[PDB]
């Protein structure tokens, strides 16, 4: 899914 | 999303240093010289990126550069993207001047053209197509050229990604198969492939599995069935544009033909369609036959080509059992190519299955028989050695050019020449990239088919069995070629044991010779070291001794003993090389087994986050093999229950589930076609 | 063709005394100085029933995995 | 003898692929890749009609200029 | 009686006056060496007698020396008694030393020795045998090689003496068949050539008649044919010493019997042991055949001898009209040796008699294809030029060695730079001796096919049919190999025309070339030429040209013609080319007459003194072919009628018949075995 | 004949 893939990506960056 | 993975990775390549500033591209220049005055080309060399600074205390001109695949030069747009992105991303200190020159460096081995994109602090960019053999000469680009270029890099990516001894330690392996709309970035490649079908003789070819390039055999098609592979919902739409390619450009008939029976080629549900392809494509051909006392350079580029279908189909019938209708085949086949390996093995399969060992014996007998690269890296060895070839000032140029770099943390990241850094951690796990990866580094190149050369010497010298390591140095290695003849040998073993084949050579002695001779002894001590049962009244044994002993139980085909070698290997610490052979395993079983099940998922899935783990630390983000395990477990598991098991890991994180689902989201996106 | 050619040895010799020179040294040492021998050699008729052969094992294999 | 040499072409091939390479261009111009010849080719029968071809020529010689 | 014969020639030897002493014997060296260093030394160089002396005024050195042939060199008897005979009958001025060397030079052939023996003036006498390729070397004469000198001066003799073109002007040539008995000074000689047989393939050959020296084609075999052809009644005792020759030497049967077969052919008496023999040799010999892959050069040696038995054979066949026997033979004889001339020439033959012309001319189509001396002799062209080219004091020098001549008549008897003095005049007639002969001179060498270069240039410009010349010259000469072509091509027009010779050869194009259409062309000019009748309303012609008709009228057989046009020749002069075709005529007719005789034995007779008379001019006191002839007259006329007409002749006086007496005692003394 | 020969030889001598 894209969405899990954005997820990661918007976690990331913490 | 895959802008934001990509970006990622352009972020994080390494460093290396040049010695004296611009030997990079000199050496690269003088290699390309040298390929095209030998008359094997090939793929040319891997592209690189080259950086230009500026010391500006010394008045000191110094370089760094790194290899990279997977970039696709279509035209310069996704190059200079990349080279923006590299100097948008600068961290420098104040004695690096701001002016900084970006090179990217793509072959096009169809021109024997250097392609060079210049890219200034003036943010602007220039190509230039550079003629190695005319030295002086600089070309104007033309968008056919362009396109050639482009399958150039795709070709290379795909050839040395599916081939680590190709690999230079720090590759960046960019996946290529991703972008905005995946079923048409794939399109794209697959029709780019094919349209370069009639030129596929000139896109070089693995001289270790066959002696000429021939339509079959080169690596455009190499490259097309392992993008395939990876796309089989793409098949039919393939099998399609080839059909198009066909009516527009018949003149080239037999090499979109052949690329249709190599596409379908292991694909249970298109047998009928590949045996019938098979057909309307061999008995034509069969006629340019007679009518020719000529003999001309395209009869003998024919008959390969006829001997290499015939092959196809000899192989498609002995999987089938049809050992009659196969030899039928075979000794056709063998006719057309006396010249050829592959006839002569499949015939002496033809015989082994019909229990007809002495011929053969006899069609064994009657058989035919490194880009200087790598100064730049050194071994950790197991952490037994330090690994570190810079000169003060080299150092103190580098930190200035990595000013977000802690100074230390970076002399711990550099192995030789070359500064290893992965900054923005994507496939990251502590247990592999914080530990094991640390150690080992790297396995890639010749030496990477075990970790003999990559653990301590202590632990090499700790093996007490030497045929262990004798059996498993890297000349002695095996080769495609032998290791060929080497199955076939075994083949016998396994129904009339050694003693049985001894007796087999004798028979064809009385109707004498060496290297096969070496390989009958080479086999015996295989075999001996087989039946070693290595354990209790409680010794302890190494990882290294587990791993090399399961290669050679897989090479005598003891599968079950393998696989528990293998794996004990992997419980001390990680096995790069016990891991790819489990994953291999799985994906393609031994054909010889009840239908057994070696390995569960839950055991694959394991190690394959820890393979993925692994390859990203040194810059594989293209990993082809993975993708393929990948889309197999999706097929069993469905995608659900698949990436529950990844969540459960131990070791898993953001930084392994950015890879894994960006993976994960390609493959689905392909399943609607 | 169908000849014979007496020899004298490489230079052969028909019964009409036409000479051919053949093989220096490649000729046999199963010929002797005035030996007979019996060229011809070159058949290629049978080349077409080795094209039957493919054509019929190529037809077997379309019959039983291409077709219904 | 009695063989026969399917080529690829200066390299024969047999049935059993027993592979003879005879005439690098010494081999016609009436021979193709992938043909199949027939080799032998040397009668060394035929030089015992001769020598009796030789001995009655010489006896009618004798007969009728030698004798009585 | 034939001592005072032998003693007179020497006294009547020639002079030639050497420019540089020594020069003689240097170049006769420097001659020997050339002919070891070339591989055919054949007969090597005529025998020399040089002779050394001193002026006294002037303390000069100077040699005088001459050619001479038929001293036989048992040991050095004979050689020393010539030259005693020369030095007890000096005839020398006071200027001149009394001390005189002498030597003599005979040539062995066998071992490549040049035997000299040199003569002091007290009497004393040395032999020493010089290796020239071995420079330094002189050797110790052994009997064995005693004995090779002997038959090297024998065989050399008889060749020389047969052939014309091969003696330089002045050659002295002795009886060398002459002794005090002489059935047993033949016999010496016959049995001498018998034992060296085995050995005859080392005395050269005539490459104008055959390709390669063969048991049959070589000049000792030919020496012997020569010589029993002058002593018919010593062929039985000849055939018996080579039957014992056999039982003593088996191993070299095929020479021994060759010889046989040799001796017998053309003599009609023993066609039947002729036959017998070829038989019992033939049928072995075809079995050295078949045992033989090993091919050894002996196999080539006796493959060829094989072929020329079978030759005889197949004259033999045509000769008496059994063509279709010959033809059989004939085509067995071309297999095996198609590098035979002979082989293809009588093929040719079988198929013209049987009037196949075509398979004649493809035969003819499929066919296989000077001893630097004489700068010495000056010709004096029927006495419109000097021929002087002695300096003043050479001149003083050759009179003070021969004080008994006066020294004008001495002069004008010097032939360029050879006094052509013959003192005892034996042999001498008027007409010949002083006139005839001192025009013209000598008949010897390449040049005497014809007179064309012995008369005045004024006399050959005075020919205004210049075919006449240009079918004459000496370059242009048939050649033994193209004149036995021609004669092949007159035996067809003889049948079918010219237009009809030309027809069947684009019969042969249709199943070209160059050398026989050049005999074509020859053929047909010689045809025109032949038909020319010349005279009356009464011109005149030259002798000359009456010659030179004549010898075209020979070559295209119109023989009632050419003995006409020869005959007439002679009434101008004597002739002596005209002669001795006449006498050849005489001594073996045309076959194709209806048995007519062209001469009678009168005319015969007559040319015959005078031919005798003239070879005695100038030192051929050995003349076989004369005896030849005497033997045949003496045969159909008897001795005392044939001496009748002989001493009828109005020329014939006490010198003349002192050689003609010792000729026909000679003749009579071999009629008594 | 040899005295013939003889003959013409006694005769030659004058």
């Amino acid at each position: 899914y894209y969405l899990n893939l954005n997820q990661d990506e918007e976690s990331l960056l913490r | 999303g895959y802008q934001f993975l990509n970006r990622d990775i352009f972020k994080s390549c390494p460093r290396i240093m040049e010695r004296q500033f611009g030997e990079c591209l000199h050496n690269r220049t003088h290699l390309i010289k040298d390929l095209i005055s030998s008359g094997n080309v090939g793929l040319g060399p891997i592209e690189i990126v080259h950086m230009s600074y500026l010391n500006k205390h010394e008045k000191e001109e110094f370089g760094e550069y790194f290899y990279v695949t997977g970039i696709e030069v279509s035209g310069p747009a996704m190059p200079v993207e990349f080279l923006e992105v590299l100097k948008s991303s600068k961290r420098i200190s104040k004695n690096i001047s701001n002016n900084i020159i970006l090179t990217y460096c793509c072959f096009n081995f169809f021109s024997n053209l250097d392609i060079r994109i210049r890219y200034d602090a003036d943010d602007t960019f220039q190509t230039t197509a550079i003629d190695c053999n005319k030295e002086t000469t600089d070309l104007t680009m033309t968008e056919k050229m362009w396109e050639e270029t482009f399958a150039s890099s795709v070709i290379r990516a795909i050839i040395t990604n599916t081939n680590p001894e190709l690999k230079p330690p720090g590759l960046v392996e960019c996946p290529f198969y991703v972008g905005k709309d995946t079923i048409s970035s794939c399109k794209k490649i697959i029709e780019l492939l094919c349209r370069f079908l009639p030129r596929s003789l000139n896109c070089g070819w693995d001289s270790t599995k066959s002696m000429q390039a021939t339509i079959v055999n080169n690596y455009l098609m190499y490259s097309l069935k392992s993008f395939i592979a990876i796309t089989p919902s793409l098949v039919d739409f393939t099998i399609d544009y080839l059909k198009g390619l066909t009516k527009k450009d018949p003149i080239h008939d037999i090499y979109y033909k052949t690329a249709m029976i190599t596409i379908l080629d292991h694909i249970e549900t298109k047998e009928l369609d590949m045996i019938t392809i098979l057909n309307e494509t061999l008995d034509p051909l069969l006629s340019l036959l007679n009518d020719l006392p000529p003999r001309d350079a395209d009869s003998a580029r024919l008959m390969n080509c006829m001997s290499d279908l015939l092959n196809i189909q000899t192989n498609f019938l002995l999987n089938r059992g049809d050992y009659e209708l196969a030899l039928g085949v075979s000794n056709t086949s063998t006719e057309l190519a006396l010249d050829s390996f592959e006839s002569w093995y499949n015939l002496a399969r033809c015989h082994i299955k019909k229990e007809e060992y002495e011929k053969a014996l006899f069609a064994i007998n009657s058989m035919p028989r490194r880009f200087l690269t790598s100064n730049y890296y050194k071994k950790p060895l197991n952490g037994t050695r330090e690994h570190y070839d810079l000169t003060a000032m080299e150092f103190t140029n580098l930190s200035g050019t990595l000013r977000n770099w802690k100074e230390d943390e970076l002399k711990r990241q550099i192995f030789g020449r070359i500064a290893m850094i992965n900054e923005k951690k994507i496939g990251y796990t502590k247990e592999i990239w914080d530990d094991i990866a640390i150690k080992l580094g790297p396995i890639c190149g010749p030496q990477s088919v075990n970790l003999i050369n990559y653990v301590s010497p202590q632990e090499v010298k700790n093996i007490k069995n030497i045929n262990l390591i004798a059996r498993n140095t890297i000349g002695k290695q095996l080769g495609w070629f032998s290791g060929k003849i080497y199955g076939l040998l075994m083949e016998i073993v396994n129904k009339i044991g050694w003693n049985g084949l001894l007796n087999i050579r004798t028979e064809a002695f009385m109707m004498c010779e060496g290297w096969l001779d070496d390989l009958f002894l080479d086999l015996y001590q295989d075999l001996k070291l087989s039946k070693i049962s290595l354990s209790n009244k409680d010794e302890k044994h190494s990882g290294l001794e587990w791993e090399l002993l399961g290669l050679i139980m897989l090479r005598t085909w003891h599968w079950e003993d393998a696989v528990a070698c293998l794996r004990t290997s992997i419980v001390a610490r990680f096995d790069p090389v016990s891991c790819q052979q489990l994953l291999k395993i799985y994906l393609q079983p031994p054909k010889n087994i009840q239908e057994v099940t070696l390995l569960d998922t839950d055991t694959i899935i394991s190690l394959l986050i820890k393979k993925i783990s692994y390859d990203c630390r040194y810059y594989n983000y293209c990993q082809i093999f993975n993708l393929q395990l990948l889309e197999k477990l999706c097929n069993e598991l469905g995608t659900h229950i698949l990436r529950n098991k990844i969540l459960l890991q131990p070791s898993i994180g953001d930084e392994i589930m950015v890879m894994i689902d960006a993976m994960l989201a390609w493959i689905a996106d392909l399943d609607h076609t | 063709v169908d000849v014979l050619l007496t020899v004298g040895k490489a230079l052969l010799t028909t019964q009409d005394h036409h000479v051919i020179e053949f093989p220096t040294v490649l000729l046999p040492e199963n010929v002797k100085a005035g030996s007979i021998i019996k060229m011809q050699s070159q058949n290629l008729e049978e080349e077409k029933k080795q094209r039957n052969h493919f054509k019929s094992i190529q037809a077997k294999i379309l019959e039983k995995y291409g077709t219904h």
